[PDB]
């Protein structure tokens, strides 16, 4: 009967197809061209800084604006002051392939994952005076690329086996699991209300999940890897930069691509992307060394940031829009405002 | 966390003596430790600072060239090296711990003291005794001769709370900041030179005295304490 | 008339060292050989610095000459020093061939930095005294004319036999030829200038050739910056 | 202008400083290796081979130590077949190690597949591959039975002949030399086909009782740090 | 284990979409009204800028 199921299973792709492409009336270009673009945006390195050994492979900016924190291969995670350039802490990981690197809203936990594919969360706030692991989950059967907390007792990590998990840390257990990819889940956004979240993977192709019932929503559908994906400050829309050099633009409530951010100058892979608090940049770490600032309505080119002499690996938005902070594949990682 | 003291007793005039103590229970060699003292029956003063590392050490001017502050870290014990005794150098010593950086709480935990007997930010605290009824709120307020909100933003004031017969306990730190432990009913408020602590719905087993502290500029002064009794 | 030209390209020179100090020291990262070169290209800087000053001040006439003490002065240093460095790459560069692991791995990043200011700790503290005694002079003092030639000579022969020793291993491993040699090539007149001014009043009569000579001497001067470029970058 | 907590936190910044920079030294003393292979190539006994004698767990690292140089040798378990996402981790490792079964001559050809696939990575674009070609006592032992000839999996070895070239000293039947010759050679075209710097193959001949494999190691892993030098440092 | 793929197909398909041009606007409307409140949009003053 498989041939039955696939047959059926094709007639309802092209229903989505047609249903999808009966609510393309306009395209966000058109609504758009009217509205001023923004003009060169130049941002300057602000602070550098210059602590790790090896490649900086992910940084996740707390809620505050001022702490950060930045996984390097040399199995450090340091907790940087961004202001003052002062290191926080330096913790010391007990596997050295670290893929993700996450700081609590609460800025109490930092998690850390990756080739180990064990989830490591260390707790900042001890008696003791010193980072310790305070929980290590320890049930996906392959690489860890992204983490990403919902409050201080759940976690959600996407996994190299095609999975997605969130994890109660206090049990230690997978609350629950996501199921639908077909290849390596490489990137996670999690919405502002903490009730959904898109996760990009390596079938090209995008998934919406509800965290609290464990089903996946939505699928959109690029032509190679999601490397990066980014919910856009409104929480019903995100981006997606992946590894044709392409940032594209959907849309929930449409279930749609609403733009295409590319340029024929660009041919490596988007690395990394975020929004600016307004969202109207759309800011994209390259494989090409540098970062280009996209206007997310217009879908232009407006600045490039190219300060690094090797990929960008992690980008990253404060809370309050101060600055964008983009670490490397060099040890540095640069605070551009 | 422990800190356990020892070294004290009576010292004739002009001697010296050496004052231990060793912190069994949390990682020592990453945190500044002070020295500080309370006479027999006086407020808190500040003696030394030894910083992690032991690279940068404070003494106080009544204290400077007399006493010498050291730290073992692999053996995680700090020495008060004091030379040449006076008879105002009485007093119980504790050893307070104290981390720095970004959202830090220094001065969380402070020792069971040395009892030694021999045989500057002026901080105010007009109200040397309140009385009180549990069950209502309290303001201890307390002034200052120089603003503490440094330019970076943030004013380096501390609220402590010392119990009858214990050691002091922090409250409040930089002003707002509530501790690892305190009550919510804590709170920290005011402008510089100027500072309130208030304790809303007051329950026993929080009356004693009530110190506060500055940590803009060494040396760190305190204040003579509001003595809350029932 | 060569006065006219020759402060042009030692003008010019200062273009160039001054843009090495850059590219080599600010702009790409710190490789050991870096440093050695930064230091070439700051003494040549500063050699130069005094020199066009020297020149600036004639031109205006605003005279004084107590600079000339100076320049003559730490003139034997552009020597144990420059040959010295150079020896010091060329060591360098025969044990980054000879002990590859020990260079890359447990090699201190430092001796960099200490080997020069050592260099430097010991070669101006030796240049100070040739100009403190065949200008002004004690007795026996002039034994050091001596064992700042024996040094001199050393570090010559040291350069030469680590730069044959890096070719012959390359033949046995026609720009690559220049790379292995770049650093012969620049302290040869070194060697040249000393020779020139210990043994210039055999023969004296750089009267009527000085114009001249400083030509090319400030000549080599902006043609340093290019070889430090090809041997560093 | 700095609080006397800013001064503090500062000093505590340097202190943090100190321990990277201790860090750093060992890291640089340290040289990492990637170990490839399939399941039926002799992998673990490699690792055991060179570890006696000098869960869902993804990433399994095993020290040693040849002539007071250290090497972490990183294998990669528990990961699906796709590679491509996780090999970005190792474009700073020293030396990729592959060992291919040259027992095995069905799976032979997916094993150079595998190869191509590193070799021609972007990523792995300045790695060297220090190849192990594994499993020669079982080689010669299935070559001197003549029940599977390498014609039957590879068309062009009969047209094949021993190069004048080093033959293995010891007594070795003169074609189980050409079979293993063969082998390598099917290796060192894909090395050669596409080469830059820092990329050069080293092929060896290893089997399991065989204890000089980290001998063999530290030699290749030297000549790699010696073209580095003579690359980075601008000598060729 | 085919199965699953049409019944999540299914679930995916009976969603209510809503036209291109409306979220469109409402991508507008909130890029237009949070607009003085990035400060990579409208640079901020250096006094007010912490870096
Ligand atoms: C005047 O001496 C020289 C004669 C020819 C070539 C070079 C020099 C010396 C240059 C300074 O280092």
């Amino acid at each position: 009967e498989l041939d039955q199921l696939r047959q059926e299973a094709e007639q309802l792709k092209n229903q989505i197809r047609d249903a999808r492409k009966a609510c393309a009336d306009a395209t966000l270009s058109q609504i758009t061209n009217n509205i001023d673009p923004v003009g060169r945006i130049q941002m300057r390195t602000r602070r550098t800084l210059r602590g790790h050994l090896a490649k900086i492979y992910a940084m996740h900016w707390g809620t505050d604006s001022r702490l950060l924190v930045s996984a390097s291969q040399d199995g450090k995670l340091i907790i940087w002051d961004s202001y003052t350039t002062n290191k926080v802490h330096a913790i010391p990981l007990r596997s050295s392939w670290v893929m993700t690197c996450a700081y609590a809203p609460s800025g109490n936990y930092v998690a850390c994952g990756g080739l180990d594919n064990i989830c490591s969360i260390y707790n900042l706030k001890t008696r003791e005076g010193n980072v310790r692991v305070s929980r290590e989950l320890a049930g996906h059967t392959g690489y860890l690329s992204c983490c990403r907390f919902l409050d201080d007792n759940q976690i959600v990590t996407s996994s190299g086996d095609t999975t997605c998990a969130l994890w109660d840390i206090e049990t230690g257990q997978q609350t629950t699991t996501f199921t639908g990819h077909t290849g390596d889940v490489m990137s996670l956004s999690l919405a502002p209300d903490t009730r959904l979240f898109v996760s990009g993977a390596c079938d090209a192709s995008a998934k919406l999940w509800d965290v609290r019932e464990g089903m996946c929503r939505q699928t959109f559908t690029h032509e190679s890897d999601i490397n990066a994906i980014c919910f856009f400050p409104n929480g019903n829309a995100f981006a997606t930069g992946s590894d044709d050099a392409t940032c594209r633009l959907f849309d929930l409530r449409a279930d749609q691509e609403l733009m295409t951010y590319s340029h024929d100058n660009i041919i490596c892979g988007i690395t990394s992307v975020s929004f600016s608090k307004s969202g109207r940049l759309l800011l994209a770490g390259y494989d090409d060394f540098n970062c280009n600032v996209w206007d997310a309505l217009k879908a232009d080119r407006a600045g490039v940031l190219a300060g690094h002499d090797n990929r960008v690996s992690c980008l990253g938005v404060t809370d309050d829009g101060m600055a964008v902070a983009t670490g490397s594949w060099d040890s540095f990682l640069k605070i551009w405002n | 966390v422990q800190l356990v003291e020892s070294g004290g007793g009576l010292v004739q005039p002009g001697g010296s003596r050496k004052l231990s103590c060793s912190a069994s229970g949390f990682a020592f060699s990453s945190f500044g430790m002070h020295w500080v003292r309370q006479a027999p029956e006086k407020g808190l003063e500040w003696v030394a600072y030894i910083s992690s590392g032991s690279g940068t050490i404070y003494y106080a001017d009544t204290v400077k060239g007399r006493f010498t502050i050291s730290r073992d870290d692999p053996k995680n014990t700090l020495f008060l090296q004091m030379t040449s005794l006076r008879s105002e150098d009485t007093a119980m010593y504790y050893c307070v711990r104290s981390i720095y950086y970004y959202g830090s709480s220094p001065f969380d935990f402070w020792g069971q003291g040395t009892t030694l007997t021999v045989s500057d930010i002026v901080m105010t605290q007009a109200t040397s005794s309140v009385p009180v009824t549990p069950g209502e709120s309290v303001s201890i307020s307390c002034r200052s001769s120089k603003s503490l909100l440094h330019s970076n933003g943030n004013t380096y004031l501390y609220w402590f709370l010392q119990r009858p017969g214990q050691s002091p306990q922090l409250l409040i730190y930089r002003m707002s900041n509530l501790a690892s432990g305190v009550p919510d009913r804590f709170s920290g408020s005011g402008s510089g030179t100027a500072f309130t602590l208030t304790i809303s719905r007051l329950e026993a087993e929080d009356v004693g005295v009530y110190y506060c502290m500055q940590h803009l500029e060494y040396p760190l002064t305190f204040g003579a304490g509001t003595k809350l009794e029932l | 008339t060569l006065f006219l030209a020759t402060v042009l390209v030692s003008l010019c020179g200062l273009v160039g060292n001054g843009t090495v100090i850059w590219l080599l020291g600010f702009r790409i990262k710190r490789n050991p050989f870096s440093v050695y070169i930064l230091n070439l290209a700051g003494a040549d800087f500063a050699f130069l610095f005094c020199k066009s000053v020297r020149f600036l001040l004639l031109v205006l006439n605003r005279s004084v000459a107590v600079l000339n003490v100076l320049i003559r002065g730490v003139t034997f240093s552009s020597y144990l020093g420059g040959l010295s460095l150079l020896m010091a790459v060329s060591v360098e560069r025969c044990l980054s061939v000879l002990f590859p692991i020990w260079y890359r791995c447990r090699r201190l990043a430092q001796l960099s930095a200490i080997a020069c200011a050592l260099i430097w700790g010991l070669s101006l503290c030796m240049g100070i005294l040739v100009f403190l005694c065949v200008h002004f002079v004690d007795f026996l003092c002039d034994v050091v004319n001596l064992v700042y030639n024996g040094m001199f000579f050393l570090t010559f022969l040291v350069l030469c036999a680590s730069s044959l020793a890096l070719l012959i291993w390359v033949q046995c491993f026609r720009i690559v030829l220049l790379t292995v040699l770049a650093f012969l090539v620049l302290g040869l007149p070194l060697g040249a200038g000393l020779l020139a001014d210990r043994l210039s009043p055999s023969l004296p009569c750089f009267d009527i050739l000085l114009p001249i000579l400083h030509l090319l001497s400030a000549l080599n001067s902006g043609v340093n910056p290019l070889i430090y470029f090809f041997m560093g970058r | 202008t700095l609080s006397a907590e800013d001064k503090a936190a500062v000093e505590r910044s340097k202190m943090i400083e100190k321990q990277l920079q201790k860090d750093k030294q060992v890291y640089r003393r340290t040289l990492r290796l990637l170990l490839l292979g399939a399941d039926n190539s002799g992998k673990s006994t490699i690792v055991k081979q060179m570890r006696i004698y000098h869960k869902t767990s993804g990433i399994f690292e095993t020290k040693f130590q040849v002539d007071k140089v250290n090497f972490h040798m990183f294998d990669v378990g528990a990961q699906r077949d796709e590679r491509r996402k996780w090999i970005q981790c190792f474009n700073d490792v020293t030396a990729i190690i592959f060992v291919v079964d040259s027992s095995d001559y069905n799976r032979l050809q997916e094993a150079l597949n595998d190869f191509k696939s590193i070799w021609n990575n972007r990523w792995l674009r300045t790695i060297s591959v220090i190849l192990f070609l594994n499993k020669q006592d079982l080689l010669a032992e299935k070559v001197l039975a003549g029940k599977s000839k390498i014609e039957d999996y590879f068309p062009e070895f009969a047209r094949y002949t021993t190069p004048e070239d080093a033959t293995p000293e010891p007594g070795e039947d003169p074609r189980v030399t050409r079979a293993k010759y063969f082998i390598r050679k099917e290796f060192v075209d894909i090395s050669t086909a596409s080469g830059d710097g820092r990329h050069i193959c080293y092929p060896h001949f290893t089997c399991s009782v065989d204890t000089e494999n980290a001998r063999r190691i530290f030699n290749d892993c030297k000549d790699i740090i010696l073209q580095m030098n003579l690359r980075e440092y601008n000598l060729v | 284990q085919a199965r699953k793929l049409v019944e999540q197909l299914k679930m995916e398909a009976n969603i209510d979409r809503i036209k291109v041009s409306k979220a469109a606007a409402d991508l507008m409307a909130y890029c237009e009204a949070h607009a003085k409140e990035d400060p990579l949009l409208t640079p901020v003053p250096a006094s007010e800028n912490p870096f």
